[PDB]
Order: C-alpha cells, then structure tokens, then sequence
C-alpha cells in the first residue's frame, strides 16, 4: 500500500505563461451601421453577447505589464490595419506641384500672423489636354516657401506622396474585444490595489477583453477606463526616469474641444474618378480652435495626484508641474482626432503648477493640420479631408503620462512634465489587467491503484 | 576487418612507445556518440583497463595506474582509435581488446539498454 | 580505485547444472555492474548489463541477482557453450576495474 | 556595427554657444534613444539628458535647464534608413564647462535598461 | 537623489593578482553598472545589471552584491586591466577607483 | 421544484481547489479546449495551431495505456525520489500549480517509463495470443 | 554509472531490418509522424495535408478492431493464396519494402475483410448483450 | 578565380517625383579601364587534365 503507481490525468487545469496571437472580434451593433465607414467594420467576427468571466478562488499570479505580451500585438495590429485602410484610395500624386498663394482675406495683425494661406494652382482636369486654375485654403504648417514672387509648396513633396484618407471611412473609436483561441484563456486581475507588476490575489478567466476604444491621444489620455476608488501611479521603476509613470484616477474630467471656423467643402477633379476635396470658403469670423476644461476640477485632481504622487518620494516634498520641454509638434503639445480633425492643443495652461508639504475654466488654444505622418514611417504621409460646419466633441481626460526630470545635485523638489513619446503607453493603460496563459493538459499523479491485466 | 579489431605491431622494443590502431566506426547518427577504450588482458593480472576516449571530445579518461604514460587518439575520418602507450616495459606485455561503449535506448527520455560488447585483441609482446 | 573480485577461478559442474558465480566490490556500485563471456582465445561479450537486466541476444539462463557490494550470476541448465571465462565488471566510478575470471569446466 | 561619430574638438569663448552633433549608424535609429554624458576633471561624469529620436521627446539634467537644447534629424528614405543625426546646442558657457563629451547608447539585450550605455562616442573636447 | 561611494580609492597592486573593489549605495533595491576606462581613451561597459557581463568580456570580471553594497572582483589582474574603475546607478556616478601597478 | 437556482460551473473553474475537486469538473475543462484580408490567415493559422496541440496530445495519450479515456491507471510504480510526499498531503492540500512546480524535472522520465511499460505489455498482449 | 553512452536510434531507423527489428522500435516512428505572404499559405497547405493524412489514418484503423493500438489482432484468417510463404522467412529474412512490393495487389481485399469481420463482431457483441 | 571592376564610380541621386529616387553614374574616378578576371593557368591546365582523364 505504501507502494504508489503513476496515474495520467487529462484536461487538468493548470496553464503556463504564454505568447500566441489574440483575434480581434468587434461588436455587431457597428456591423448595423455597415458600408465600411470605420475599420473592422467588415473583418471582425461578431462578439459573444454573454462575456462570461468566472470569477476564481484561492489562486494568485504574478502578472507584468511592462514585459508583457500583447500589447505589441495590439500595436502591429492597429498599425497594419490602418496601413489597409489605404490602398483604396487616392494618392495625391498630381497635387505636389507650385502653389501660387497669398494671405487669406483678413483683417491682417503684423505683429500676429494668418493661420489660413490662400493658394490657386494649375491642376489636371479629367481630360489629359485640357488643365484648370483652381483654388483652396491651406494652414501655415502644412507648406513651405520655396527660394518678389511668393510660391509655395507642400511639406511632403520629398518625401512621399501622401496618401488621400478616404472622405466615406471615418476615425472614430470602436470598441474592439481581443479573443484568445481554443487552448488558450485570458487572465484579468480584480484587486483594487493593484499597481501592474506583482502577484495579484483575486484573478479572474475570461474568454474576451472588455471594450478598448482605441485613441491616439500622445499626452492627457482619452476615454480610458477609469479607476475603481482612487487614484493609481503605475511605473516599471519609479527611480528610472526615462520611464514613463501612467497616472489614471477615479473620477473623470470633461474637456471639450471645438473649432468654431465654418467650413466649405469644395471637390476638384483631379481625374477620371480621383476626387480631391479641398477647403472653400470660410463662413463667417475666421477664429481659432479650441478646448476648454473646468478649472475647479482641474485643482482638485492635481490635487489627487500630488495626494497620491506624495507616497513614492515621502510627505516633505514639493511637487511642481512645468510644460513639455521640447521635440516635435506632437510629443510636447497633446494630439487628439476629433471626429476625423487632427488637433495639436497646448498644454501649457493646464501643467502650470506647484504643491507644499503643508465656475470658470481653463481654455486652451490648438493648431490643426491636414498633413499627418502618424508612426513617422519613412514615406507614408496622409492627407486628411476638410469636413463641414462647426465642430465640437466631449470627451473625458482619465489619466496622464508624466516623467521626471533629471533630478541630481541636491533636488529639493521634484517636477513632473507631460510627455506622450511611444504610443505603446496609451495602450498599457489597457491592458494592465490582463495576461494571456497557455492551457496543458495531462497531468500526472501517483495514487493506489495498479491496472489490472 | 571486423568492429573494434585492434591492429599494429605485436612487439614493442623496451622503453619505446606502444602504437596500436583500432577499426571504429560511426553511429547510426550524427548526434551518436560513443566512449573507445583501450583494455589489456593479462596472464598474470586480470582484465585491466587501459584508457579511452569520448568520440565527441578529445579528452582523454585513462586508468592512473599506468600513471598519465598514454596518449589516448582517435580519427573517425580513417576509422582510427590509437593508443600510444610510452616508456613500455615487460609488464605491459598483454592481448589488448579496443571496446566500443555506449547505451541502445530506444526513443528520447529512458535509458533502454546498454551495449558495451569488445572486439578480439591482439597480444602484444615486450621483449 | 574500487576493487572488484570475481569467484571462484574455476567451478566445476555437470551438464544441466545451477551454478552461480559471486561478484563483491570493496565500495558502493549498487548496480553498476556487468557481467562478460569470454571463450579462451576470443573476445569478451556481454551477458548482462546493469547487474539485473538480461542483455536481448544471450539466453534467460544467464541471469544475475544481488546489489550494493555483493551481487550473483545464475546460470541454470550449464552448457557446452557456457565454457568460457566470466568477468564481472565495474563501471561506477574512474577507473574500470574488472572481476578476476571464472572457468566453467 | 554600431558606430557613433562625433564633431572634432572645439575652442570656444565665455558666454557663447557651442553644437555639437552625434551621427549614429548601423541600427534602426528610430527604436533606441541616445543620452549625452560629461567628464570633467576632478569632478567624473555628470550626465546630461536624454532624447528619443522617434519623437525627439527629451528630458534633461535639473540643475542644466534653460542652458542646453537637444534636436534630431531623421533620415527620409527607403534607403538609408539606418543612419540619424543627434544634436547638443549646449548655452551659458563658463570656463567651468571645461570637459570632455560622450553620446552614448544603451544595449540592445532583454534585461538591458537605459542607462546602461553600451556604445560610446570618441569623445569631443570642448575648453572655454 | 542617491550618492554613490566608493571605499579603497587608488589600489596599488602587481599582475597575476587578484583585486576587489566596493561600492556603497544610498538607497537600495535597484541594480549597479560598472564601466571600465583607461588612460585617455574611450570607456567601455564592464558589468550591467549587476551581475552580467558585457559584449568583449572575459569571465575573470565578477560583479556581485545586494542591497547597498556591490562588489567588482578581477581574478588574474592583466597589465592592460590596470585602469580607472566606475560604479553606476541611474544617472548618478561615483568617482572611480584607480588600479596601479604596485 | 420551483424555485430553482443554478451555479453555471464554467470551464477552468477550479484552479486553486485540491486535486480530488478538479477531478470530477477535468471533464468540462477537456470539453472546452477545442473549439473556440490577412487576418483570416491569422485566425486559420490559430485555429489550425489548436488543432495541432491537440493533435499532439491525442497521441501522445494514444502511445500510452488509453486511447480516448481521460483517467488512466498503468504498470509503472511511482518511483519515491521524485518527490516522496505521501498520498494524503497530495490528494488533499496541495494545488495544481503547486504540484506543476513540484515535478516538472522528471516529467519527460516518467513519459518514457510509460512508453516503455504500455510497448512491453503490448508484446506480452501479443504473446498471450500466440499460444492460441 | 560514470561513463555512460548513448546511440540515439532516430526517426526511421529499422528499414533494411527484419520486421521483428522494426517492431520495437516503430513506436517512435509513429510518435515523429505528426508535428513536424504566400509562403504561410504554402507552408500551411502542407501541415494540414499532414494532419488529413494522419486523421485519414486514424479513421481507417478505428473502424478496424483497434482504436488506438499499435499492434492488433483480428479474426479473419490469412489467405494463403496471397503470398504462401511461412512464419520463419517473412518474420527473420524478409524487409519491409520487399514486403509492400510483394502483396501490393490484395491490400484493399485486406481492408475489405477487416472491415467485414469487424462489423459482424459489433453485431455479435450487440446482440450478446441483447438477452442481457 | 578572382574578378573586379576596377573603375572607381560615384553613385548620383536624382529625385524622379515623391519619394522616388533614381540611382544614376556619376564620375569615373581615375583610369577607364576594362573589367576582367583571372584563373590560375596551372590549375587550369591540371584540371582539365583531370577532366579529360
Ligand atoms: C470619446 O468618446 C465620446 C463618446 O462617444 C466621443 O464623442 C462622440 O464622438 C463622435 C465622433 O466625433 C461623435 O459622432 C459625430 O457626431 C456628430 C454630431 O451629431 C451628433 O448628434 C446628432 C443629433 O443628436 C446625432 O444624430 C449624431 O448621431 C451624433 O450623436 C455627427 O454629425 C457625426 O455624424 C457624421 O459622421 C458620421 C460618421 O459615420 C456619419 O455617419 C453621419 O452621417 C454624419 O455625417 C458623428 O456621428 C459623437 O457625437 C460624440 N458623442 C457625443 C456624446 O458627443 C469622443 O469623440 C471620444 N473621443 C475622441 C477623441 O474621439
Ligand atoms: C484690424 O486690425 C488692426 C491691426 O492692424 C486694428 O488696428 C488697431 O486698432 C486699435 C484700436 O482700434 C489701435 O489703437 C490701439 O488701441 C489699444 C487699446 O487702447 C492701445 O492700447 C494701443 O496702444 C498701444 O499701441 C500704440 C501704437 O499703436 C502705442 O503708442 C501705445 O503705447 C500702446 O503700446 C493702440 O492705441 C491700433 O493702433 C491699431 N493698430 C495699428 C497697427 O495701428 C483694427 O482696429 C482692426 N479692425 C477691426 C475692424 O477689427
Ligand atoms: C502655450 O501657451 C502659452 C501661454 O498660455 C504660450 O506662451 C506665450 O508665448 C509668447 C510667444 O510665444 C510669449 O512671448 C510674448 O510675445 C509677445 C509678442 O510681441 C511679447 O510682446 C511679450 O512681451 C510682453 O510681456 C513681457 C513680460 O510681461 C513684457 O516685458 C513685454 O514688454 C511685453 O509686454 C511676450 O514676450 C509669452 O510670454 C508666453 N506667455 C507666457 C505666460 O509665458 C506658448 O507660446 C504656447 N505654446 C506654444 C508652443 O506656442
Ligand atoms: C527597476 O525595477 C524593476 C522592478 O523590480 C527591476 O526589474 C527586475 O530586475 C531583476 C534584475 O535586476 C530581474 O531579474 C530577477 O532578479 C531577481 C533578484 O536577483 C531574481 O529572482 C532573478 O535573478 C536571478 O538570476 C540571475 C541570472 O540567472 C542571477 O544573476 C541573479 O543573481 C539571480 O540569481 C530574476 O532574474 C527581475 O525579473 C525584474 N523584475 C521586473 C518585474 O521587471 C529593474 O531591474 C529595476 N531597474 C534597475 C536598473 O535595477
Ligand atoms: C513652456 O513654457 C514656456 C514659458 O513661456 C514657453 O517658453 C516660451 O516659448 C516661446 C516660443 O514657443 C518664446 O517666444 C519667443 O518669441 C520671440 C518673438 O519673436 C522669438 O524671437 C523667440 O524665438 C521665441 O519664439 C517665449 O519667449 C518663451 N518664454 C519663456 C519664458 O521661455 C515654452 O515654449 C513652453 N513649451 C511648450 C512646449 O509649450
Ligand atoms: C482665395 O483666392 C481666390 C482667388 O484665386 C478668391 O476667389 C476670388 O474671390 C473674389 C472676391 O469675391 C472674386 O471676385 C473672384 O471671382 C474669385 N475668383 C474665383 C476664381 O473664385 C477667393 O475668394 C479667396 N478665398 C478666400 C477665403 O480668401
Ligand atoms: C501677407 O503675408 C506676408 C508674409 O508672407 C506678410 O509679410 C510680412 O508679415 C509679417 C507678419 O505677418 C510682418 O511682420 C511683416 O512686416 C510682413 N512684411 C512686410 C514687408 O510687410 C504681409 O504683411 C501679408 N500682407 C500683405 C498685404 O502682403
Ligand atoms: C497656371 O497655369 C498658367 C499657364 O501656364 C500659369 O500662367 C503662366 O505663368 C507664368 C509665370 O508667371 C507666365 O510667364 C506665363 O505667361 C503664364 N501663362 C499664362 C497662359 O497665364 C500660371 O502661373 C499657373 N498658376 C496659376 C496659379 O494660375
Ligand atoms: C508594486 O507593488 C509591488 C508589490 O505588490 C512592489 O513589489 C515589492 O516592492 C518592495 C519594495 O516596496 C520590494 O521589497 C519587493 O521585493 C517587491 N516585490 C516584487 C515581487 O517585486 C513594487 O515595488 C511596486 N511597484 C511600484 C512602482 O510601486
Ligand atoms: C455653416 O454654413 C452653412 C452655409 O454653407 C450653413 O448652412 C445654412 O444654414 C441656414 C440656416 O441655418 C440655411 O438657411 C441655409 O440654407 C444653409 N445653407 C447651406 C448651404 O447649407 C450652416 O448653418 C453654417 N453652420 C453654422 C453652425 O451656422
Ligand atoms: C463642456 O460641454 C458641456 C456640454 O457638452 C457643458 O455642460 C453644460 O453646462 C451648462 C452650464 O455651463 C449646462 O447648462 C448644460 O446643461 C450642460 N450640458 C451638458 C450636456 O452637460 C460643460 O459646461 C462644458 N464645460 C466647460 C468647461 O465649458
Ligand atoms: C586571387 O586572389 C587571391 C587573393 O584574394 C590571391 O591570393 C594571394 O596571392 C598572393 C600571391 O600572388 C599572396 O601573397 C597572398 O597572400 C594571397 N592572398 C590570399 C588571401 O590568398 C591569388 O593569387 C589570386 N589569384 C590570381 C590568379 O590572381
Ligand atoms: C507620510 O504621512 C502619512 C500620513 O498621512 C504616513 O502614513 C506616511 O507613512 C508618511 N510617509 C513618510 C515617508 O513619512
Ligand atoms: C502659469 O501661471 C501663472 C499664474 O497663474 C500665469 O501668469 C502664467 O501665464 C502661467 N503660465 C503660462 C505659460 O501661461
Ligand atoms: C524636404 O524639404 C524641407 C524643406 O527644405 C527640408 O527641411 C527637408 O530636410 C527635406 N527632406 C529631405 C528628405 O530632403
């Protein structure tokens, strides 16, 4: 009897630490709104109207979000998918050519410049013998002089040609679900308390993530998943300051955003069935565009933060926010797409404070641009279509994306400035709770039982 | 010749070096691997070790009873397992067999059996 | 070095016989153990391998029991083919060291 | 290889500016970022900044704000798309800034962080 | 901010031998970098992570150490070894030791 | 009866809980392994993945002594070096986790002790009919 | 013990050997059988044709009187009309291509067979259990 | 066998439109000579010997 014999057991639960390939699933309520007017709209698999998450016991895993799989996933995923959300469309391949352009028609401030140049050139009709003299409205950061005389060109003239977003596809977020596949299951954290890296006490198997809407928001993430109680910190290591800290807290802030210029959507013929649409006339006062966030909920968060920042570096310590130091347009002022418009807004108004050991809002002014070179690829550049009449969207700023500067020689205090660099941070503020495991099967263990012959 | 047949010179003058060759082979594969031993049977003693070789290393394990005096080679290109015995006296002197080891297990994990079989010696004289 | 002896030198016996021949080592070789057939002239072959376990090619009467220090070849229903001298060898620890030889007359 | 090809050393006066470049190549220069380290004598090292050159998003040593600016420029080809320029405009020169100056890379291992620089500049000597 | 210390100073000693250096550490927990560099020359990568060794690296560099304390152990000291040695910890420095020919 | 409630024991339901509570419920765990323009290449490539591991795992279950049953008793005694803890600390307290940290070094061991047994009972089998 | 070596029979192994040779050792050529932008498609047209092949096979034993077994007896008796030579020479001489090569013409009368005597002893043992 | 161009050329750019890049001749620095190569004449000879054995 003390004598043992091996038993082979099959489908045990026990799983390992995996990498394979989720697919992506989308919800059938975008497939009602069909006609390929966002991505996925058409290549997704329905999802399963009953998420079902079984809730564990008495189990605990170590989970990382930093060395984490998946999240390159979603960002190879999402960059190849909008990379095919192109090849129909149009390239604006006769379009880099000489710009004749003047000032816009304005009240003109010397000291002040015009946002708006106002630029006629010789296109391409339809018919290849006969050429046109048509006109359009461009912003300053989208042509350069070229070397009396005033002509202009586009920036991307030597670097690529720029690929025409499709005017029928729209950007707006859908919620995409990333479902793992047979063999495999997905592991979600429930603690509260529970900073990214670690073992994690209350975990959770589900057979498809909740709802991630996917933005690009570089500083000042939007449209997140809130936290449960209060605010969380998260860092691969906190002394490291090339890493960057994801702030997300409890309660959201609304921030609006609108650019209040009436636009006039005006098509060019470039050929046979290649249409460019352009900017027309601007009805009414030429303004600038802007967003706007509560100034007493704003104090009140930065508040939270410092709250909460203050448990890393001890309670004797000052915490100052200052603006983004310097780069390119969009690492150093926040850049966000509302409703297909590109927005560069400045934060300077809003990291603009300092914090002791002891009705109105905040507005802030923003550039727009048609032109963009989203993940700087080397010769992919994207033109962006003009859309009609005033617009304005709200949204909710869930957390920040914060770095420390390059404290030595006695810091008394310590400043935090924003910094949206990688766009894989946007996505680890996710991501954070799942990880993705590999079931095996067959089991082994002794007990007290020899097969009978 | 057959496997492990030992050949070279059946007298070896005084305090001279010992040569003798052995007809080896490969294994069924590449990742084989066999151990080519140098053993003497001796009228006076029994069956006495002499040395032997990895055929994947160059390292040389011998019996330190003959006091490191071997250089234990081998060349699987000409079918060659050499032993270079120096400073030979008569007591040396011996039917020395060449013995392929290794083990015959079956598929990847176990161990399965092993096949440690010698092939006929030749007696070399110390005169 | 682990010392190895093998007897009796020489055990008579008739056709059909059991007869048994006893292997002790001087230290733990618990079984590391092999036993050879060698016919006067020719080269040694192998008998049994690991002390216990019957090599596939040699009959099941050559069969071995014992462990540790002391272990015992069986031969049950002796041969004319069993003349030869039998060794019992070490292989635990550096170096080989072999039994002292067994005549079946 | 990874090769990292700095300016020649410069002599310049008390209160100007001096650039200095850092040409890397070799690798993809979109994917790592490059810090820039000082030597003094009689003082050792004391480090200076950090630029991701994908963005050029920066950060900088507390107590050097407001004196030193850190650009890149990228290459745009389907070529070449291995080789980036770094750029240091270090301002506010006193005869203390005396140093030598190194632009540096982390390593390209798994456990390997930031501030472990792997490869190194030959240095540029700047005396005030 | 951490301060880095390190304890012999200049080491005078022969080739052939061994050597040890130590580093002392303000706030523990995190890793040590230590880097190599001759006379008027490029420096170069010892051991980061505390203990693994670099590209271009012999095994006889042995870094060890936890906490605050951090050792650099050189078995079989070469006359090329004899240089100026730094610890590392983020963007912090110490201000290195010196092996001499003793 | 009316009145009548359910708890919906779902697959991987029993982690944490001891052996002899996850054998009775491996069955529904065994149950849901299965099933489950470039992207459709992605999804096949993962589906014909799933395929393939359990593939795998049927045969290397098939070599052993059962075919298609998913409790298995063989020949082969559990050798005691492995981890000699004894039937009640196993059976009772310890997970699985646990229990897959424990052994994962004689594993590949105790698979070829269970080649070797099921292909000698094989030629026992076939020698038992010879004789017939 | 110290010195140990090793010969590491491989996949397909035993071909110029006798069938009682390759009867041992066929387990673990039945084990290697299975695991081993256009060029995903092609690569992927291959592992499931393996898979068909390996599926197809596995079907057409398990309608014989064997599941999943290796070695399997039957009850139809061999004609000796198909290749009339005995026990010792087909069991210690012959290969196993010269074995394909000889009876390659009555292999689907075999199948035939197998697949007759099998069906009559499902009916038989579901009617030996009819009266139960 | 050993073969070489032993023209020093100067690869020239031209930019044909957007991100279209011409790789075009440039200088020729120095002698204009003719590319060739060589074989050994010995070896030459003793391997069509073994050949025609
Ligand atoms: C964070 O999350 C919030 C919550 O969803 C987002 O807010 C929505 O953003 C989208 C995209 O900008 C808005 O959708 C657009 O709204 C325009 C205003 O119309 C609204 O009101 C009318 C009247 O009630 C409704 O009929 C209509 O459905 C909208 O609710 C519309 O004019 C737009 O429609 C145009 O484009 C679509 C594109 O497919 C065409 O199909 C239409 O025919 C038409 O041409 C569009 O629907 C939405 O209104 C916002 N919701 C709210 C409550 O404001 C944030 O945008 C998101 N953050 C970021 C950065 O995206
Ligand atoms: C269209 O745009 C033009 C700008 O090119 C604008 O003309 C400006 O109008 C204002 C009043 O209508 C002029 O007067 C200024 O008023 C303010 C308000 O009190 C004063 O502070 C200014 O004084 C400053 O500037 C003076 C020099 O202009 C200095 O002498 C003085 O010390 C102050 O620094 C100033 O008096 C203003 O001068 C003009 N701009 C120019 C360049 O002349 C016009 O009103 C706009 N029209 C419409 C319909 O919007
Ligand atoms: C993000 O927003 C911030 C503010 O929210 C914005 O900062 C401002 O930028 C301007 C120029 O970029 C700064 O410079 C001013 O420019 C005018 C132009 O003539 C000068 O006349 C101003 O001087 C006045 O003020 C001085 C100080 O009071 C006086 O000494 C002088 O006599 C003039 O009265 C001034 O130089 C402006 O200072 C800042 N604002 C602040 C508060 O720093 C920033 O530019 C935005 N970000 C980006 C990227 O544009
Ligand atoms: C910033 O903080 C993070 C958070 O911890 C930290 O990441 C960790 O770094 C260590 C290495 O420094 C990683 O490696 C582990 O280290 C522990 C402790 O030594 C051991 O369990 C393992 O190391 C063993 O194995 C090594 C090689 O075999 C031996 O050389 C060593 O001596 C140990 O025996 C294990 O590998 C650890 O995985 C990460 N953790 C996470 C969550 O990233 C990071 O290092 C910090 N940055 C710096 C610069 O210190
Ligand atoms: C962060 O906040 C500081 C504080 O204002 C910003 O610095 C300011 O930057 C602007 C340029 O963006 C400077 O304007 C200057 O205007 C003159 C007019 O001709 C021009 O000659 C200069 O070259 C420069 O453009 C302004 O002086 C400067 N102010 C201070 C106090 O430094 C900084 O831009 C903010 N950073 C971001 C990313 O918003
Ligand atoms: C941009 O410039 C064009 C000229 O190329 C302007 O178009 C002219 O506007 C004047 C003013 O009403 C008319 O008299 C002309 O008949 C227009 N010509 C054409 C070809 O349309 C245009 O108004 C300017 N747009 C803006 C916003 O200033
Ligand atoms: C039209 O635009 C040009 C720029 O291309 C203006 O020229 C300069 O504009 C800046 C700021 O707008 C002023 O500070 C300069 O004084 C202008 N230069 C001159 C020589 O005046 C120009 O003012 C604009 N308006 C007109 C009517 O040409
Ligand atoms: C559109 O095409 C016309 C025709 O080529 C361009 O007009 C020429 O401009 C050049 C330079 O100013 C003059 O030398 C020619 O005499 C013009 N020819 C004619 C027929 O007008 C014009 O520049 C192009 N661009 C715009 C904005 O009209
Ligand atoms: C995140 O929380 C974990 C604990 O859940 C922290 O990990 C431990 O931190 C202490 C220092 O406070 C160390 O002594 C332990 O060795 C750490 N354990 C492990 C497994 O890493 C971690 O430091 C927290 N990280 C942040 C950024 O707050
Ligand atoms: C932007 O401009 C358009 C004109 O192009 C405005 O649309 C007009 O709206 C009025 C009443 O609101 C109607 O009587 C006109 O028939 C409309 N014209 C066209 C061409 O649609 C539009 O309302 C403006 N946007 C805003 C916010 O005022
Ligand atoms: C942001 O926009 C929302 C509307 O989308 C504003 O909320 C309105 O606020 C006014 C008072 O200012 C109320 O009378 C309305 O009932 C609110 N409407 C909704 C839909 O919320 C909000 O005030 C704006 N915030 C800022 C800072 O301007
Ligand atoms: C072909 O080129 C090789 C070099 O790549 C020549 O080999 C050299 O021969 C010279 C004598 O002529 C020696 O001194 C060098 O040491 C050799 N170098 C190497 C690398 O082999 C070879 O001679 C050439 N053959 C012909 C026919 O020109
Ligand atoms: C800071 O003060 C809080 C009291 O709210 C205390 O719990 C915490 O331990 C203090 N931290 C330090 C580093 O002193
Ligand atoms: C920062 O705040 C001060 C006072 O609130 C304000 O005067 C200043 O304009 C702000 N900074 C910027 C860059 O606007
Ligand atoms: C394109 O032109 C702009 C404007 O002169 C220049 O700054 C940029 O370097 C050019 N790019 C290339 C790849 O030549």
């Amino acid at each position: 009897a003390e004598n043992l014999w091996v038993t082979v057991y099959y489908g045990v639960p026990v799983w390992k630490d995996a990498e394979t390939t989720l697919f992506c699933a989308s919800d059938a309520k975008a497939y009602e709104t069909e006609k390929h007017n966002v991505w996925a709209t058409h290549a997704c698999v329905p999802t399963d109207p009953n998420p079902q998450e079984i809730h564990l016991e008495n189990v605990t895993e170590e989970f990382n979000m930093w060395k984490n799989n998946m999240v390159e996933q979603m960002h190879t995923d999402i960059i190849s998918l909008w990379d095919q959300s192109l090849k129909p469309c149009v390239k604006l391949t006769p379009l880099c050519v000489t710009l004749q352009c003047t000032n816009v028609t304005n009240n003109i401030t010397d000291d002040m410049r015009g946002e708006l140049k106002n630029c006629s050139f010789n296109m391409t009709t339809e018919l290849r013998d006969k050429k046109q003299k048509v006109y359009s409205l461009f912003y300053r950061l989208d042509v350069v002089q070229i070397n009396s005389n005033k002509e202009y060109r586009l920036i991307n003239c030597n670097t690529s040609a720029c690929t025409q977003a499709c005017p029928k596809v729209s950007f707006e977020p859908i919620p995409i679900h990333y479902c793992a596949p047979a063999g495999f299951a997905i592991l979600k954290c429930k603690d509260k308390k529970f900073n990214g890296t670690g073992p994690c006490p209350s975990v959770s198997t589900v057979q498809c993530t909740h709802g991630i809407k996917p933005v690009v928001s570089t500083q000042l993430l939007l449209n997140g998943s809130l936290a449960e109680e209060e605010v969380m910190i998260r860092s691969e290591n906190i002394t490291n300051n090339a890493k960057n800290i994801l702030v997300q807290f409890n309660t959201p802030v609304q921030i609006n955003c609108t650019r209040p210029n009436n636009n006039t959507r005006k098509s060019i013929r470039i050929g046979p069935g290649q249409a460019f649409y352009a900017t027309g006339d601007i009805i009414g006062d030429i303004r600038q565009a802007h967003c706007n966030v509560s100034k007493a909920t704003w104090n009140e968060t930065l508040g939270k933060v410092v709250k909460q920042l203050r448990k890393h570096f001890g309670n004797n310590t000052i915490i100052r926010f200052a603006n983004s130091s310097g780069g390119d347009l969009e690492v150093t002022t926040h850049s966000f797409n509302c409703g297909g418009e590109f927005f560069y807004c400045n934060t300077s108004g809003l990291f603009n404070s300092t914090w002791i050991s002891n009705n109105d809002s905040i507005t802030l002014p923003c550039r727009i641009k048609q032109i963009i070179n989203m993940w700087q690829r080397i010769g992919q550049c994207m033109y962006a279509p003009p859309i009609q009449g005033v617009i304005r969207c709200v949204s909710n700023i869930t957390g920040l994306i914060l770095t420390r500067d390059g404290g030595s020689t006695n810091s008394t205090t310590e400043t935090f400035r924003p910094g949206g660099g990688d766009m894989r941070d946007n996505w680890r503020s996710e991501l954070y709770k799942y990880k993705v495991v590999k079931i095996e099967p067959l089991g082994v263990a002794p007990t007290r039982c020899k097969r009978r012959v | 010749q057959v496997q492990l047949q030992v050949s070279g010179p059946g007298v070896v003058r005084p305090s001279e070096t010992l040569s003798l060759t052995c007809e080896v082979s490969s294994g069924s594969t590449s990742r084989d691997f066999f151990y080519w031993s140098w053993v003497r049977q001796t009228p006076g003693k029994g069956l006495e070790w002499i040395g032997g070789m990895y055929s994947n290393s160059e390292e040389t394990n011998h019996n330190p009873s003959l006091k490191s005096r071997v250089i234990i080679s081998k060349d699987t290109s000409k079918n060659e397992f050499s032993l270079r015995l120096t400073s030979v006296t008569a007591a040396d002197t011996a039917v020395y067999f060449c013995s392929s080891r290794a083990k015959i297990y079956y598929s990847a994990s176990y161990s399965g059996g092993r096949i440690d079989v010698w092939g006929p010696g030749l007696l070399v004289t110390v005169s | 070095d682990i010392q190895m002896t093998q007897s009796p030198s020489s055990l008579s016996a008739s056709i059909g016989d059991r007869v048994t021949v006893t292997c002790r080592a001087s230290q733990g070789i618990d079984k590391d153990l092999s036993w050879f057939q060698q016919k006067p002239g020719k080269a040694p072959t192998l008998l049994i391998y690991t002390a216990s376990t019957l090599q596939t090619g040699v009959s099941s009467r050559f069969s071995g029991s014992g462990s540790g220090t002391d272990f015992s070849l069986t031969i049950n229903n002796l041969q004319p083919e069993d003349v030869a001298t039998y060794f019992c060898q070490q292989d635990f620890s550096f170096p080989l060291t072999f039994g002292g030889g067994t005549k079946v007359d | 290889q990874v090769q990292l090809v700095q300016s020649g050393a410069v002599i310049k006066t008390p209160g100007s500016s001096v650039k200095i470049s850092c040409r890397a190549s070799g690798y993809n220069f979109r994917d790592y970022s490059i810090h820039w380290v000082r030597l003094i004598p009689d003082k050792g090292f004391e480090w200076i900044g950090w630029i991701k050159p994908l963005w050029g998003a920066v950060s900088y040593a507390r107590q050097l704000q407001g004196r030193v600016s850190m650009t890149r420029q990228l290459s745009q080809d389907p070529d070449d798309p291995d080789w980036g320029v770094a750029y240091m405009e270090f301002s506010g020169l006193t005869p203390a800034d005396t140093a030598e100056y190194f632009c540096v890379r982390r390593g390209s291992c798994d456990y390997c962080g930031d501030f472990p620089w792997q490869y190194w500049g030959q240095g540029t000597v700047v005396v005030v | 901010e951490i301060v880095l210390t390190q304890s012999p100073g200049i080491l005078s000693l022969s080739p052939g031998e061994t050597a040890t250096l130590f580093c002392k550490a303000s706030q523990g927990g995190n890793a040590m970098t230590w880097y190599q560099k001759r006379r008027g020359q490029v420096p170069r990568l010892l051991i980061y992570d505390t203990s693994r060794r670099a590209s271009g690296v012999p095994d006889r560099f042995v870094g060890s150490g936890s906490g605050t304390d951090f050792f650099l152990t050189i078995n079989k000291l070469d006359r090329e070894d004899f240089a100026v040695y730094y610890c590392q910890q983020f963007e912090f420095f110490g201000l290195g030791s010196e092996l001499e020919v003793h | 009866a009316v009145g009548i409630g359910a708890v919906f024991l779902g697959f991987l339901g029993a982690a944490g809980s001891t052996m002899g509570a996850a054998s009775m419920t491996l069955t529904v765990q065994a149950r849901n392994l299965l099933s489950g323009t470039v992207w459709g290449i992605k999804q096949l490539q993962a589906r014909v993945l799933a395929v393939e591991r359990y593939l795998r795992d049927q045969q290397l279950l098939g070599i052993w002594g059962c075919s298609g049953k998913l409790i298995c008793c063989t020949n082969v005694p559990w050798n005691s070096s492995w981890s000699n803890r004894n039937l009640s600390e196993i059976w009772d307290n310890m997970t699985w986790l646990q229990w897959d940290k424990e052994i994962s070094n004689y594993t590949q061991i105790i698979y070829g002790l269970l080649e070797e047994s099921q292909n000698q009972q094989e030629k026992n089998e076939q020698d038992l009919l010879a004789l017939d």
